[PDB]
């Protein structure tokens, strides 16, 4: 069928080479092949959850993918695919956002980079409505950038967020993009005002005692004999 | 958001296919459900106030250490029992919403997704709400088909809590 | 992401000569007070859960809307997510007083948080009141002495008040 | 699997670089820890049997409805109290393992990862083990630095349970 | 991925009672010799590059095929990849003597390495000779004492010979 | 950015947990390091000017074709030798920063990440800085604990260059 | 991403009739001068490294801050990254004169580059001076004739000055 | 967008390297192509109007049910035949663009990507445009280099349609 | 593996399409290249032995500290000069292979991918092979197309080394 629009790429910290070195701003990398103990599976599963769902609660966790991955038949790439097509991601991210903001969020969380331009999210928003969320996630995983940067056996991360000798590099994309936007919090109607200022009690205004007032000596008379 | 209609739309939507005959059946099968379901929601709305009061009675009679031992979580004083009336009223209202929508999605969205951390951090033993929902499912006195729907309904509530 | 040791390093590098003697007296007394600093952090994270529930319980006693229907923290996952956010802010302010610098705090969590809470519809002043009450309990937990040698932690009481204040003012 | 040495190895493996100067300090800082830690593990091994018996005493005195009300979870009969001795002995032994390893990884691997579903499905209120660990941390009587390390230790246990 | 502390932990857990006193004497003397252990690791990784080039230079002096055309390490990226592999084996044996256990070595790098070198067509005995010569130089960086306190390192020179030997025999 | 404290924070952030006994162990092990490290940084600051002059002397005596052959990279004229004083002063200052921070992260961030392309494109043979760092590590004369850090320290510099 | 052949194609398609005769004289003389064009590109990329180091060496002679401490290109990886950027700009201007159109240049590298250099803190005028000096050397290697029969190169000396100028003005 | 030059640029960009010797070779091979290709584009521009009229004649003579049967797709009345002149003129113009660019990219971009759904939904049998392109490739009378390239050219058109 | 034919096959495979017109032009443009390229490969095979001997002469005359200073990398004794004859013979043979294949792929695969680590770890300054390839470029004596092709060729070698 109809191919994608050709959108020109824009400059970013990713398409550039970069001379990376081992520091902490580099995300700890979680790979299926070397975790081989039972606890390190828990750390990897927690990290993939932190990326895809932002701290999934026990309701959001899928027993089948975690079980099957601890046995080792599942690849972590297939595990991320199963997370994206799972209903808690669809419910939290595909439902509440429009197609364009969903593609923005999904590119950030699968590929680990911001989309290059608005026309890229526009060009990728054809395929999700025409061919389904499964085909969108499948075509996203099959692209060569996800494969060269992470591969089969690596949980993705935000790639080259922070440059050397910077205080800040970049917003971590978990802070930057939450699941609501302004448009759907308007539907939920959340800014109901806290209204705890200027209540205007009607009781009579207190007047400071004038010089020579009897009360002025009340507080010392209470302390005296 | 689990109603049969939105899941039909999500299936057609995920697939990308147009609405079909398979989706259509759900709508007139939602007739087998809804023709009693709206009646049962109304009669639960009538039964509601005595249901929460009896459920509070059953929870206090099952666990006397709640009404005895002083604590923030326990209903020793008045305000704890007010929190209990609030919590069981929330549970009964989510049962009514779950009954009107046709699926567990309102109940699964408004109650179930955070109940594990709330029961962990705030020291609310879920067997209390087990007692409350079991007393409700014994006391509601639904008739025929509507009653059967609630059991599947209220058992899902207990299974999410347990 | 900056330790105060590498704060002195990066400032002396942007200057471009060696670290002066006055900064070395300061760093030596940093080394003599970092003992207080590091495990001040851990006694703050000792009762971190009870601190979080007490601050949230006070907040929802002060503002009854947030547990009223229609409020921001009303439904169950939104209330759990609010507890998650308060735990995260406490944990990052704990990281910041472990590094000894507010750079991790302003760098890791605070910066986009203002825009996130505005775009979600989340009230910011409620968070500000929560982090302020949480900070009061935080120093006092660390400040009070149970099974610990008496010592001058005044700087710790000082710097952790600064860190909680930067958190609350950057939430806004 | 959280010990400081395996985390240094994991950091060096994830970065793909051999251990630096900073990595070396880690182990001679494990000297500040271990020079009391092995002593404290031995004295906990000596204190162990009276610790579990006193913790069972404190849990039964805090919650009399456990020893009163008949149930599978509650310790009404002998075999329930035997399960309690098993559970608190497991908790104390994981504290000893956590003390010897140097990090929370044995305790986090052997206890913490499944405790939420076990407390949910088997009706074990975690405030019972809160009482047990608080009684242990009051009763162990550790000296100096060893006592403080355990306290951060046992507070992590309560924070995982609460 | 196993520290010797959690080796004792996992063995006592599979037993299922507390750690005995004899294992605690052993672990205390482990703590008294781990000083030697950890920075034995870092002085091994002090001259790790010169160790790698000296072992490879000796290997290609001993086997002139591997720099002859048609050999396995002949072209430039294959020679660079062979240097990469020897650096990786040295780094993992360094990790293994830092953990104090050969579990990281047999767990992280050695296991599929035998099948990888067979399926690539890479000679295994050449790697075995390389890791053996590399281990000799490795202890002696450690084994010879210059400008430092004398010590009973015989036990330890010991363990790194065991680790290099397991590496070379598992390559085969 | 490799100091032991920021790596402890990075580990706790990647795992999502709070600190443990290990953080305390890490920093009081940074006492085993820092109690000599700040002394050694001060005495290197005192030794600094004669160190760069002797290192320039050793590099010129090892490689006479630098002072002989006319070129932009070679120090034939004055301005080349001024560039040499700048380069070795940068190396010594990064050693001092690396010593004060406690880890290789300042040195690994300010020197190591681009040195391969700079030595490739600008024709700076790294064996020159090998000579310079070997002369520094022979000439600095730090007794005891300080010497071990430097060898561990300055050997990492040579291993990054070679 | 546009060749000048498909520039004529896309313009005639947006018009919607066949390619006129005047555009065909122009395209025929494009074909007669594209010989000059393509290998003008490759002689520009002949000395591309020495061009890059000479332009950077001139730039850091003109602005001594960028190798002074506190400057933008001071530390070693930042200096290497600046060399990488100058090589990238030269390579893309080389692609642009190979396509014969500045569309690859404005499309592939220049557009977000302005915002990138502003958001990084990188000076833009220094880059502008660098690309201008680099372009002067570029034609004089393209422009000067060595081992090539002398022939008119006005379009080539001309068009590559236009491409370097668009690069420097779009950096700003 | 398939011309040999943009594919050389795309290869060099995907490989992230400066244009090589092979890229230079390609454009002087675009001389073997273009030295006849621009001539053939001009002579097709001259031949164009009689080509579309003869192709319409051949399509109407091959399929008389188009000119007979009344329908929206069929050219029964005048406006259908006007649509036919438009469609075959579009095909011939894309052949001319494809000839001038040097590759199939203009033709593959402007015609081929949507032709399957248009022929499916609008009831345009592609064997009609098969007849049209076969009549064009028989009637154009191109010679030498232009003739061989066009057949490779027009056969690609039929292979995309069939 | 960069020849123009395999890159045409790789482009057609990645697009999952049949060979385009540009690829066909590609090979008759490989005629503009190959009709001199095979001649130049033969005359380089004839010139080869005096080329390596003159390049060794030029490298020894440019850098006398190689023939003077004793070392493993330096050609002080006989076996070092034998290694030099091997290295420059390898460079000239890769130039001949690169000339016969038509693209840089043999040279880029057999030399360029590991040259940075080999020059880093084994202390081989690449300016030596810069001298060697510049001396080779100066005296080959090829005339016309081959000479121009070689310059693009040997300059790519120097650009990979520098
Ligand atoms: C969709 C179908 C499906 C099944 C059935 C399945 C089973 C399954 N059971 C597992 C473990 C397990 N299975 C058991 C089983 C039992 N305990 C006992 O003592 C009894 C013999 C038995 C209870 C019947 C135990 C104890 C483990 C944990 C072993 C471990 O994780 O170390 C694991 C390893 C992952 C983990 O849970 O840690 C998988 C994948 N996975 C699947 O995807
Ligand atoms: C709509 C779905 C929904 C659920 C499930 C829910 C549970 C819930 N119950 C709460 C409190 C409570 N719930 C109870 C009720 C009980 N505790 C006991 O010990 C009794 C046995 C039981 C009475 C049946 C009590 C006593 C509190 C008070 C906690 C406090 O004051 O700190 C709180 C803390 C909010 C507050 O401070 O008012 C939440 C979020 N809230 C919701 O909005
Ligand atoms: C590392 C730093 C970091 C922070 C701080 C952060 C905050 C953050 N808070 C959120 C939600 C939230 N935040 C709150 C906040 C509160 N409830 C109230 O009523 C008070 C006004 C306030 C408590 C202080 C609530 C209720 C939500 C849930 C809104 C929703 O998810 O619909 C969300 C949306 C995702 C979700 O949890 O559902 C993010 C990303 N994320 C980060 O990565
Ligand atoms: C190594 C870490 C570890 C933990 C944490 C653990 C908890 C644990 N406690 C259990 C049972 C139990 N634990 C208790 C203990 C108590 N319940 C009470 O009501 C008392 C207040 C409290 C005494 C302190 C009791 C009574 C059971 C019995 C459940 C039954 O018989 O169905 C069971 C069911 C296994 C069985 O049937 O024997 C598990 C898995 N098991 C472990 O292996
Ligand atoms: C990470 C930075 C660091 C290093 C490098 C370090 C090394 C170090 N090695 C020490 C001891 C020692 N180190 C050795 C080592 C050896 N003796 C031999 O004859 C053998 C050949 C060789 C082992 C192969 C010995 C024998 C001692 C004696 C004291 C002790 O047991 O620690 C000590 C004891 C305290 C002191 O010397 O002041 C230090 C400091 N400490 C540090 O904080
Ligand atoms: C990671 C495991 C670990 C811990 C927990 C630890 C704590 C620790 N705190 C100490 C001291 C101390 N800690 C405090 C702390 C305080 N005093 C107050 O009155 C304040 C309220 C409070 C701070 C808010 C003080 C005052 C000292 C005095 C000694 C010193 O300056 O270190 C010391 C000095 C050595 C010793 O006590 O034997 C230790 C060991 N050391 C460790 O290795
Ligand atoms: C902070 C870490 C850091 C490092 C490592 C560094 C290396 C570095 N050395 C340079 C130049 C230089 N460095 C040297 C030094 C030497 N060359 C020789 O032949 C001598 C043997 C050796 C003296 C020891 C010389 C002569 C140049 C001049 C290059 C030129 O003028 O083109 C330049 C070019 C910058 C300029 O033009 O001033 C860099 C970036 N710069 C840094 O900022
Ligand atoms: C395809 C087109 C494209 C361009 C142009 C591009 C530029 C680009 N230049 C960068 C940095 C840089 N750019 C410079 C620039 C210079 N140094 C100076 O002093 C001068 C003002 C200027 C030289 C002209 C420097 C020093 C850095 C490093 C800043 C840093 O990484 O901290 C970075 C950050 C990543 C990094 O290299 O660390 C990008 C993405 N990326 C692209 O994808
Ligand atoms: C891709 C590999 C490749 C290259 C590099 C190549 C170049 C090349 N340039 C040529 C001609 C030429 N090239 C130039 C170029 C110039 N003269 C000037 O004075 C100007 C300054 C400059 C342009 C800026 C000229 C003037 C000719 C004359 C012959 C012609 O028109 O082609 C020719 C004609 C045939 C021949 O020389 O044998 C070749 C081969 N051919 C190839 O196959
Ligand atoms: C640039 C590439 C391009 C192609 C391939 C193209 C095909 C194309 N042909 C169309 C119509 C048509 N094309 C034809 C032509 C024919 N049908 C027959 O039955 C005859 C045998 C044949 C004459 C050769 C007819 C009759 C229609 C009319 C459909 C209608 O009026 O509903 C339409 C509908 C647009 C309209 O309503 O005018 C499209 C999109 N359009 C393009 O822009
Ligand atoms: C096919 C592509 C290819 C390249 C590029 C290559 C480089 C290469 N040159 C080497 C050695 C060498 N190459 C040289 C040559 C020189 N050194 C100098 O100082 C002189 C200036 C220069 C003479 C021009 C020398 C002296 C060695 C010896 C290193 C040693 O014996 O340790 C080695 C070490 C292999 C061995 O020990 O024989 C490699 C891999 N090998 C290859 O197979």
């Amino acid at each position: 069928t109809i191919p994608l629009l050709q959108y020109a790429p824009s400059s970013q910290n990713t398409r550039v080479a970069g001379y990376t070195v081992g520091g902490d701003e580099q995300p700890f990398v979680f790979t299926t092949d070397n975790v081989i103990s039972d606890s390190d599976f828990d750390v990897l599963i927690n990290a993939a959850y932190r990326q895809i769902f932002f701290h999934a609660f026990k309701c959001d966790r899928q027993q089948l993918l975690e079980s099957q991955l601890r046995n080792g038949q599942i690849t972590v790439r297939d595990f991320i695919r199963g997370l994206l097509l799972s209903e808690t991601f669809i419910d939290s991210f595909y439902n509440k956002n429009s197609n364009y903001r969903f593609v923005e969020q999904c590119i950030q969380r699968v590929l680990g980079r911001d989309p290059f331009s608005e026309q890229e999210k526009i060009a990728w928003s054809i395929v999700i409505c025409t061919k389904g969320l499964a085909a969108f996630v499948d075509q996203l995983l099959n692209t060569d950038e996800y494969m060269e940067n992470f591969g089969y056996d690596t949980v993705p991360y935000q790639r080259r967020r922070s440059l050397a000798s910077r205080e800040q590099g970049e917003i971590p994309f978990n802070i930057k993009s939450p699941r609501y936007d302004a448009y759907y919090r308007s539907q939920l109607g959340f800014p109901q005002v806290v209204w705890q200022n200027a209540v205007r009690r009607f009781r009579t205004p207190d007047r400071v005692p004038q010089a020579g007032d009897p009360a002025l000596f009340l507080n010392m008379a209470r302390s005296a004999q | 958001m689990k109603t049969p209609l939105t899941e039909a739309v999500a299936l057609a939507d995920s697939q990308g296919r147009f609405l079909s005959n398979t989706e259509l059946q759900y709508l007139y099968g939602r007739l087998r459900q809804g023709a009693f379901a709206l009646e049962a929601a109304q009669t639960l709305t009538a039964k509601a106030d005595t249901l929460v009061n009896g459920a509070a009675q059953a929870v206090y009679s099952k666990f006397p250490y709640t009404t005895s031992t002083p604590g923030n979580n326990f209903a020793a004083d008045q305000r704890g029992k007010d929190k209990c009336a609030r919590d069981i009223g929330y549970y009964l209202r989510m049962v009514t919403y779950c009954l009107v929508a046709g699926g567990t999605g309102p109940m699964d969205e408004y109650l179930i997704a955070g109940v594990d951390e709330i029961n962990r951090t705030f020291d609310l033993s879920p067997s209390w709400y087990v007692e409350a929902l079991k007393h409700i499912k014994a006391n509601h006195g639904l008739t025929g088909d509507a009653a059967t729907e609630t059991n599947n309904y209220i058992d899902y509530a207990i299974n999410a809590l347990s | 992401m900056f330790d105060i040791f590498t704060r002195v390093v990066s400032q002396a590098d942007a200057r471009g000569e060696f670290i002066s003697s006055d900064k070395l007296e300061a760093l030596k007394k940093v080394v003599a007070e970092g003992t207080k600093r590091s495990d001040a952090v851990s006694r703050m994270t000792n009762n971190a859960s009870s601190i979080v529930t007490n601050a949230a319980r006070q907040l929802f006693a002060d503002q009854p809307q947030l547990i009223a229907p229609g409020g921001n923290a009303y439904t169950n996952r939104r209330m759990a997510a609010c507890l998650r956010d308060m735990e995260i802010i406490l944990r990052y302010v704990t990281y910041a007083t472990f590094t000894g610098d507010a750079s991790v705090l302003n760098d890791r969590c605070l910066n986009g948080l203002r825009e996130t809470y505005v775009a979600l519809g989340v009230p910011g002043a409620s968070v500000a009141a929560g982090v302020r009450a949480m900070g009061k309990a935080a120093v006092a937990i660390v400040m009070d002495p149970a099974g610990v040698t008496s010592g001058d932690c005044s700087s710790l009481q000082q710097e952790i008040e600064l860190y909680f204040e930067t958190a609350a003012k950057a939430v806004e």
